[PDB]
């Protein structure tokens, strides 16, 4: 990622106000509602037939915390995203068979969630910093695909 | 295709936008130019600084076209015909850019509609903007 | 939309494919897997090695679907209805992948139809594959 | 994903057989025909009203040769594409105002033209190497945009 010192600070300042567990559940849930074909990897999660069925699904919420918790830990290593996400990249390709495009869609949903939660605080420059972050994380998760 | 629920969702959200449509269109444009610099290649004649009158004026035009699309949600290809001709034959903005502005419009609406930007509404507005984009690039070739 | 010229161009070029349809479909798939390995995430249950019978078999199915689309170019949505249902409700291949297989099909055709792959036909075929991809993703949400 | 030594050899061996003048003219020509909105940067070139007018247009051929000539020179810098295309990137952004997506579309067309010209010799493995090449070149030309 190519963040300016002023953008790295913006990213960290906003993230320190984020409830990772909640945002994770919200972002994964919205991904499944907005782009329903993504539900293809969650046939074991039970009922995903309506927006509320997805958003309040206890397994979707649990998985969201796991996913964003990893994303969060990745934010402490912006200068080494490929290395930090290496084993998760191998897992998503070799074991889970997850098209990396899914990481990009989740990234966009995450940006919408941050804007929804923070409102005016999620300024245009702050959004631009986060777009660089989600793209970098998505690229790091796609790196070990083959 | 927009379902009955999708249309009910779009009408509710855009209705709450109301008089702020133009401001939101301008904000969406600023977000797009900052997050996706390549989109600026279509506006070399513009002063793209924060709050410029040209961006405000253009944001108003975009928002008005979306208001029109919502008002004729069951006849968008026809209601947006002149605009589709304009983008296809003159402006010729590459198709890939429409999803960028659409994303920034969603972000702008999320930042301004705390109560109405529910997961279902978010889903319907994403489909709506995709439909508008499809109509606007439908005559490209 | 496909113009009368596009339909004529597609019918002529695909008609020349003839008994090689299954072969070209399999070749297109192999090119896609090698060029864009992320597309392999959709075939973990396949032996994807060169000469694979599963790939050859799938190549034939894909080719036959395209033949059916060409034969019913005036109403592809209905001709491909069960197929669009299958990709939307079960397979759920992300929409971004269709241009990848489309590109590889074009490359395959260019490599096998030196005389017929004129700029106009190339344009028509690209539009046609885009139309087929659009129909196949039309029920996604 | 960069090129393996074998892929690099595949690229150079095939390129040594390319008539850059013809391939360049054919590539730009087909770009303007298959994706007509790209004609927006060439209104001073004259008649581009039909496929034959575009392909036979002398300015289209002259420009196709110039563009592919630069592409060809870049193939001698596969390890430093960003550095060798840096000035051209700044030029396409600051003066020409060319959306970098256009570089990706030309890349797609070029691959089709190489397949059209080489037939069976443009094997799937060779195509894969070239796909890496055109993506790298497009990414290099887009790098200085701001
Ligand atoms: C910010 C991006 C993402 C991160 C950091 C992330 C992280 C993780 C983590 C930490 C796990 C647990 C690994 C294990 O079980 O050993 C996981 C599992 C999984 N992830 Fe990802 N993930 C991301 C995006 C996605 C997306 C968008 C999808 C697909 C829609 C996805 C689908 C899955 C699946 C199916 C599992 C296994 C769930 C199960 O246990 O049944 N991931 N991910
Ligand atoms: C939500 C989708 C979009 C809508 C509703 C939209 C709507 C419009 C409208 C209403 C106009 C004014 C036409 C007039 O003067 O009568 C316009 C102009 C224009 N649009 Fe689009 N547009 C969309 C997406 C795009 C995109 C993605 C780009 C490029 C990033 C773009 C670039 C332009 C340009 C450069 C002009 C001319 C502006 C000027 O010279 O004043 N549009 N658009
Ligand atoms: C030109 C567009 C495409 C056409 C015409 C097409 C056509 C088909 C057809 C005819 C089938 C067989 C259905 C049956 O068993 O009756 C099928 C299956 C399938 N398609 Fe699509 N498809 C297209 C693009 C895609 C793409 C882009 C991918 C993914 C990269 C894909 C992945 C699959 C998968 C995984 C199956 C299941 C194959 C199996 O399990 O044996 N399709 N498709
Ligand atoms: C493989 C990618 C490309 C390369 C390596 C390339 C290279 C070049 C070169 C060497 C020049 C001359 C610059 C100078 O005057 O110093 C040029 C000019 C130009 N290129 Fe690119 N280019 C590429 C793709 C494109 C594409 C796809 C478009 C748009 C569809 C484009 C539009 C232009 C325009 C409009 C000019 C100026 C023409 C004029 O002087 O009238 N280029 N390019
Ligand atoms: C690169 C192009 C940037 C110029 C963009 C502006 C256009 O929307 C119109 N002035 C006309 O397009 P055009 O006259 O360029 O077709
Ligand atoms: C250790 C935890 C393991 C659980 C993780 C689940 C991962 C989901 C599997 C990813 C699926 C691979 C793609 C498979 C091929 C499909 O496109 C179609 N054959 C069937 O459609 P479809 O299956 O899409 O309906
Ligand atoms: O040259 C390179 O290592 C990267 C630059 O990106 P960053 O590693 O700086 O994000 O190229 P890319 O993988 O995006 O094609």
């Amino acid at each position: 990622v190519h963040l300016t010192p002023e953008e790295k600070s913006a990213v960290t300042a906003l993230w320190g106000k984020v409830n990772v567990d909640e945002v994770g559940g919200e972002a994964l849930g919205r991904l499944l509602v907005v782009y329903p074909w993504t539900q293809r990897f969650f046939e074991s999660f039970g009922d995903l037939s309506t927006p509320d069925a997805v958003m309040g699904n206890p397994k979707v919420k649990a998985h969201g915390k796991k996913v964003l918790g990893a994303f969060s830990d990745g934010l402490a290593h912006l200068d080494n995203l490929k290395g930090t996400f290496a084993t998760l990249s191998e897992l998503h390709c070799d074991k889970l068979h997850v098209d990396p495009e899914n990481f990009r869609l989740l990234g966009n949903v995450l940006v919408c969630v941050l804007a929804h939660h923070f409102g005016k605080e999620f300024t245009p420059p702050v959004q631009a910093a986060y777009q660089k972050v989600v793209a970098g994380v998505a690229n790091a998760l796609a790196h070990k695909y083959h | 295709v927009l379902s009955p629920a999708d249309k009910t969702n779009v009408k509710a959200a855009w209705g709450k936008v109301g008089a702020h449509a133009g401001e939101y269109g301008a904000e969406a444009l600023e977000r797009m130019f900052l997050s996706f610099p390549t989109t600026k290649t279509y506006f070399p004649h513009f002063d793209l600084s924060h709050g410029s009158a040209q961006v405000k004026g253009h944001g108003k035009k975009v928002a008005d076209a979306l208001t029109n699309a919502v008002a004729h949600v069951d006849d968008m290809p026809n209601a947006l015909s002149a605009l589709s001709d304009l983008h296809a034959h003159k402006l010729r903005v590459d198709p890939v850019n429409f999803k960028l502005l659409s994303h920034c419009l969603l972000v702008t609406l999320a930042a301004h509609l705390p109560a109405e930007f529910t997961p279902a509404v978010h889903a319907s507005l994403d489909k709506f903007l995709a439909s508008v984009s499809t109509v606007l690039t439908s005559k490209y070739r």
